[PDB]
Formats: C-alpha cells, structure tokens, sequence
C-alpha cells in the first residue's frame, strides 16, 4: 500500500515542471548514485549494479498479478504482445503458438519451463507508460521496455548483446546474472543486435551477480549478457530501453547528403567535371598504381571531403530528429495541476438532457505557457511551419502517424517565444504577433490541442 | 529461435 | 565524294588501338586546335569557335537528305525521336502531332516555320554512331547528338543553358549565334538544364558569330545560347553533348554514404551517442543561442565530417561509375582487321544445305588481346566478381539491361592482365591461371562474347 | 513551351 515508487510519483505530481519532473525520475532510479556521475563515468562505459537493499523499491511498478489480470481481460497476442522462449541444449527456442494467449496457454508454457516476455508493458499499464513517458524526456530517445517473466530453474534467452542501452529493474525474485565487457572493438557500442551465441564464444563476465527486486543493473550496448533463474524462485524484470541508433554516425548519415547538395549548389569546385581518363588509374584493378595522378585523385577526394562540414545543416537536421522523436514518444502523463489547468480538466460535461459548463474563452488577459515541456518541437519544411506534437500518439510506437499542425509565419515568433520560455506565464496579449486577432487565434489553437495551460481555469464548475 | 530484447514494443 | 571526314574514318580503320582512334578523332574534331591546349584551358572554361574555312569538312556525317530518307523509310515518332519547335514573340512552342512522323507532316511543318529536332541521329545513322562511339571513349562520359535543322528566316528554340558540355557542329546553311558567360556564381557549370528565358533575362554575348559549314562552336554547360537563321538559308547542324551529371560532386555523393557506413562499422567514436540534450541547442530556434555547447557540436561535426575522406571507398565508386558508363556506352565500331580477327569475322555461314567453315577453336598457342580498350570492366560486387561489357549495347540508351558475366576467381588475375595490357599478344598458355583448362575458358569465353580478337583468324 | 538538348536521346 506505499513503496518508495508510489512515494517518487506522488513526488513527480507535485513538482511543476515536466523538465524536473523527468531528471527527478531518474534520479530516483539510480538512488544513490548521482546522475551526473553516472553520465560523465558510467554511460556508454560500464557495466553498472546498484544493491538497493531494498525489496520493495518498485512495488506498484508492474507484478506478475498484473501479467496474469492483463492475460484475461485484455487481447493478448503471442508474437504481437507475448512471446514463449526457452534456453535448453545452448540452443535458443521460441514457442509462440498463433493467435490469442490466454492464461491457460500462458502458465501451461510457463510450466513447461517457458520465461514469457512482453513486448510492450506500457500499452497495458499506466504505471509504466508513465514511468517510460517521464524517463523519454531526459534521454531525448525513446524509452522502451519488455518485462520478462522466467520459471524456476531455467533460462529463457541465449547469450547475446543488443542494440540498445539497457536499464534491468529487478521486480520480484531473484536471477542470477552474468554481464560481458565488448569483446573486439568492433562490438563496443554496436549497430545492431547480435546472433545468440553459445558459451564457446563468451570470455570472462565482468559482471556477475543474482539480482534481487529493487536492484538496478545497467550496461551499454554491446555489453554481452545472460541470466538464470536457480534456487526454485521464479524472476520477474522489466527492462528499460534507449538511445536505439541515437549516434554521431546517424547523424552524419543524415546530414551528409544534404551538404553535397548544397556545397553543388554553392561552390563551383564541386560541380567541376571529373577527369576524363580518371577510370585508367582509380578502380580496384589500379589499387597499386604509382600513377602520381591517383595520389592527387585521392588527396582531392579527402579535401572536397573536409569541406563538407562548411555545408551541413546541422540544425535542420537536429529538427528532422526532434520530429523523429515527436513522432516515437509516449503521450505525456499529466499532473493533476496540468490536467486542471487545461482543456482536459475543463468541467463541461453532459447532465439531465444538456451538456453544462459550456464556454469559457481564452481572452487578452490569460496568462499562459506550454502545457509540458517534451511535447511540441517546430520545425520548417517545404518553406512552411509544422509544430509537430506528442500529445495524441498512442502508447503503441507508430500506431498513429505524426501529428502535426501548421503554424503561420505571422505566428511563428509568438510560438518559438511559447516553447523557448517554459514554464513562464505570459498573457496572451503580449504574444510577439501584430494584431489581437493573431494572438487570440495561436492561443487558442493551441490550448484545444491540449498543448497549452491556462494559470487559472477559464471554466469553474 | 530468434530474437532479443524488442526496444520498439512490436516485433 | 572525299572529304576531310570520310578521310579521318578511313584513317581510323588503320589505327589498331581504339584509345589512340579516340584521341586522333577528337584532335581532327577541333583541328588545328591541339587537344592538350583545349582540354587545360578551354574545356569547362570558355567558349571556343573554330572557323574552319572548310565546307566540306564534315561531308558523310549527316545531312538534311538523311533526314528526309529517315522520315520515309524508318519508323520515326514525334515526340520519342523528332520534335519540331517554334520561338516566336519571345514564346517557345512545341508543335509536335502524336504519332508517325512522315515527310508530308514534318516538311509542312517546316514551311510554317518549325525547327525539327532529331534526338537521336545516333540509333539511324551509323556514321554519327561511329562518331559518337569512337569520341566517348576519350571523354569517359556518354556522348549523346541531336541534329537541328532550321528554316530560313526563324529561330527555333529561346535562350536557354542546358547541362552538358556542348560542341556545335555546323553541316549546311548558315546560323547566327550568341553564347553568354554564367550570369552568376551559381550559372557557372550548371548541374541542370535552364528554364527558357527571355531577352530582358540575358547580358552581353560573350560570342556572337555566323557559323559556316565546317565550323565548330564549343561552350559549357551554364553558358546561356540562342541561334537563328537569317537571310534566306536554312541551318543543319549536330550537337555533340557530353558530361552529364559527371561532377566531382556526384562522385562524393555515392562516397558519403558508403564512408560513413564504414566510419560507423570501423571507429567507435561514430557509434557513440548523441548528447540527450542537444534538442536544447540545436534546431532552427536555436540558430542564434550562445550556448557553448552549440560551437562544441558544430565543431565535432567538421571534424567527425573531415575524418570521413580517411573511410571513403574510392576505387570501389570509380568502379561503379565505370560499369555505369558501361552501360550508358554506345557498342564499338569495328575495324576491318579487328572484325576480321574476331568471332564476328568468323567466315561460317550456310551454304547450300549447311553450315559451312565450322572454324578452329582457340588452343594454348592462340594469341590473343581485348577487341577494344573500352568495351569492358571487371567490377567486384557481393564477393563476385563481374565483367560489365558494351558489345551487346542497342544504340539507344539503355534499351538493353547492363550486360555481364561472371569471371570466376581463378580466372581473375588472368582477366585484370588481358584488360591491363591491351593491345599487346598474349598467348592462352601464358594466362596467369592454375590450370590449362581454366586458360582455356576464359579465353573462349571472352572470344565468343565478342570480346576478344586473335592475332591470326581461327579461321 | 518545352525541352532544350536531349543529351540522352530520349524524353
Ligand atoms: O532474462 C534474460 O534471460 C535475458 N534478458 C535480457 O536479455 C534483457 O533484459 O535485455
Ligand atoms: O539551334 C538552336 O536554336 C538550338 N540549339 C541548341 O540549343 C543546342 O544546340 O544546344
Ligand atoms: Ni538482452
Ligand atoms: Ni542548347
């Protein structure tokens, strides 16, 4: 009936900024270890255990009860939602029969020495969409996550590394775990998810130990890992995903077709004509040539090269990402404040034949700032003016596709003004716009949306 | 056998 | 019946290397000016005039009667072969009827004062296709031709720049020309074809001359022009058209993606991540904040930008852009010995009931070299390794798929030597390769694809 | 209006 995770988000509640809001979150998940530590020494480096002490550190977050009520009242899928997994002769299986799974098939599996894992916890409980949906703002990626549920006595996965960072929330039980540093410098930091490997292809673990609910253990990308259950208990764990392809190399992936265009359109040097008898010396049947002109062709490609960073749109792209990341997070979670001070506290309801409460306006004199701060990113495309926004996506990733709306240059300023200075109040009539018209309409727009609150209610019951 | 962590929620 | 023209081809057909067969074609194309000088200083430089003061210089190219012989007894289409255009009150026009285009509906569209453009001279003449075939091989670069004929007393086309390198070859009647410099920066060598403009859009020409039969006028591309008939004659002419889309540019666009990817697969700091707050910083909104963190992150993009030229695959997009140009090539023109010499001279044929003359076949003391030295390039692609070839190229561009064959590993250095020392004689039983019968193959092989001439006629 | 070289030989 309390647990310091219903305690944190009692907390969260009460702090009025959705920016603090997610520092202080994660903060918490890492208690003791300060954040910054672990950002500057930990992250993308190490391996990392933290021993809570603590049992009940995540009470309240998602339980085996709740897979188990989720089974029955809601339309679980194996393979879409739910997948059957064992671990047995170093051979990985999966067991997924087609179709629903109820409980019956669910625990027979489980039974048979099944671990069973969710795909999407968060489209079925709202303690971890918000979990998930706070954490998303301080990674600026998106936070993912599957719970894994494995029988006593078993191990559900094979060894392997995945692509993203990892963080292990140990629920209930216990696991015995074994984490691997990169092995050849290839693996650090890795691309993409890796084969399942056996134990022939493991070196020394540098990590290793049986987790207990309310411990944390994290490890990037990479990091080779597997897990056991002994002892006869079962293990229940919700992993917590980020930074999936959020690299360096994404972003020059994007950025460098763009520079050529433009370094083509704006510098001659780049629209000169290749030499005509250059396929007499470059090619892999010339890659010995001692013609000096091949020397010069590759210093020339080296120095066209270079010159390419004077060309890259570097903040079209940081908005062409933003947008990306609108389009993948979570819808927000609101405070009670947020919900209050917005359209979807408005008291308007329908009673005795007649919807009550009916309009109350925004005016020159309402004070206003954006409703959170990780919901809206504007971005300009085709030489107009999307304000791209979180706060109809689904809990599902992509299941709705990007919402936008259009923002006109006359209300461009007093929008970037909105999205720059939260969570300062400003009245509506001091909006950067020319006319009353222009301030009324953008407010207004944008508090229907559910994107703006309002310092007061504009409708009492 | 297949796959590993799924970060994206689908398979 | 001889001219300046029909002279240089014979001469071609007596000079055994094709790239030397380029290089004399081209040094006769702008004669007396030398190749060396054009190339360093005028190609994609100036625009050059050459009055040649010789009408006859390219009798046997084309000719308006080719035209007409075309029109009656070969299918050609208006719109996918022939266009006739009208420039009048400042106004382009294209007036081309669907369908066939015969003679009675070209020349009356003549009379009312139509240009008529041919877009491909090259898939119905086989002297331009010789032209054409032989001077692409000097180029490394497509060379494409359409041939203008002009009434008396119009201009057929608006001012215009177009995105090729641009050699105006005058064939009969006479024609006033303006060519322009660049107008601006941005004109200068031009990536695309301009819009049509109008005279308030143009400065001064740069050269303005009436060209003569024999004549050649030379601009690049970005250099605006406009032509008309005076007087009373009309004009014919062929322009040869080269360098499309064959940038320094172009080339960096098919090396970014790839260095990056390897930059990625072979360096971790490519694979590190993004700052989780760099939304804070970068974007539009924050184009003008003096958050340092934002000079860090340009500057690590410069250098994470210039660090790519050490990952750039180089040879392998040279390589792509041979089999490209492999595949854009017209198919080479045979000297007689070369014919001769090869599968297409073979004298079998049917002779009274049956094939006559079953030939040789090639042994160990067969010599042997590439028919031409631009007709071919191995490219390595999924850990296989592929001849790209141009003999089997239709004279329409691409209406043949890339044409291929697979050299197997033993047989690839033994391939990399034939097109490395073309023209010289090599006997199979020389051929770097394990086995006899592995000589034997790839010889064979390449001898029946057309690829290969013997120093001797198997037959 | 309409089209100026066709380098391709083609529309
Ligand atoms: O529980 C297991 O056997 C494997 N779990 C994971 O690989 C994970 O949470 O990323
Ligand atoms: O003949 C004309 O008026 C048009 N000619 C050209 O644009 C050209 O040859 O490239
Ligand atoms: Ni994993
Ligand atoms: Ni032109």
């Amino acid at each position: 009936w309390d647990s310091p995770l219903r305690r944190v988000l009692a907390e969260l509640n009460r702090i009025p900024s959705s920016r603090r809001r997610a520092a202080r979150l994660f903060e918490w998940l890492i208690a003791p270890m300060p954040p910054d530590h672990f950002y500057r020494r930990l992250w993308e480096r190490e391996a990392v255990l933290v021993r809570r002490q603590d049992h009940t550190y995540y009470q309240g977050l998602f339980s085996t009860a709740d897979l188990d009520s989720m089974l029955r009242n809601e339309e679980v899928q194996f393979g879409q939602h739910l997948d059957a997994a064992r671990y047995i002769n170093g051979r990985r299986e999966t067991l997924n029969p087609p179709g629903r799974a109820l409980p019956a098939a669910a625990w027979s599996l489980y039974q048979a020495g099944c671990s069973l894992r969710l795909l999407c916890p968060q489209a079925f409980s709202t303690t971890v969409w918000q979990f998930l949906a706070v954490l998303q703002e301080q990674f600026g990626s998106m936070a993912g996550s599957n719970v894994y549920l494995t029988p006593p006595n078993s191990q559900g996965f094979a060894p392997h590394y995945d692509d993203i960072e990892a963080f292990v929330l140990q629920l209930e039980g216990r696991k015995l775990w074994r984490v691997y540093r990169p092995r050849v410098p290839t693996e650090e930091l890795a691309l993409t998810s890796s084969p399942n490997f056996s134990q022939d292809d493991l070196g020394e673990p540098v990590l290793q130990t049986v987790l207990e609910p309310g411990d944390l253990l994290y490890f990037p990308r990479g990091f080779i890992h597997q897990a056991e259950c002994q002892d006869g208990v079962h293990s229940l764990h919700l992993t917590l995903s980020t930074y999936q392809r959020n690299t360096w190399g994404d972003f020059l992936e994007a950025i460098l077709p763009l520079a050529v265009q433009a370094a083509m359109e704006e510098n001659v040097e780049f629209r000169r004509g290749l030499p005509r008898d250059f396929m007499d010396y470059m090619g892999a049947q010339h890659s010995d040539s001692k013609d000096p002109r091949r020397t010069a062709f590759m210093e020339k490609v080296r120095v066209l090269v270079a010159r390419l960073g004077h060309f890259a749109p570097v903040d079209a792209v940081a908005d062409q990402r933003a947008k990306d990341f609108i389009h993948d997070s979570l819808p927000p979670v609101l405070t009670d404040r947020e919900r209050a001070l917005s359209v979807y506290g408005l008291p308007i309801r329908w009673e005795a034949g007649e919807p009550v409460n009916v309009g109350a306006q925004l005016t020159t004199e309402t004070e206003v700032h954006m409703l959170q701060d990780g919901i809206a990113r504007l971005v300009g495309e085709g030489g107009h003016l999307f304000l791209y926004y979180t706060v109809e996506n689904s809990r599902v990733y992509h299941l709705e596709e990007p919402k936008c709306l259009e923002i006109y240059p006359q209300q461009a300023d007093a929008m970037e003004l909105l999205l720059g200075s939260y969570p300062e109040f400003v009245r509506v009539g001091d909006l950067p716009c020319d006319s009353v018209e222009d301030q009324l309409s953008l407010a207004t727009t944008l508090y229907d949306k559910g994107l703006l609150l309002t310092k007061m209610p504009l409708a009492l019951n | 056998g297949g796959g590993n962590h799924q970060h994206i929620g689908k398979p």
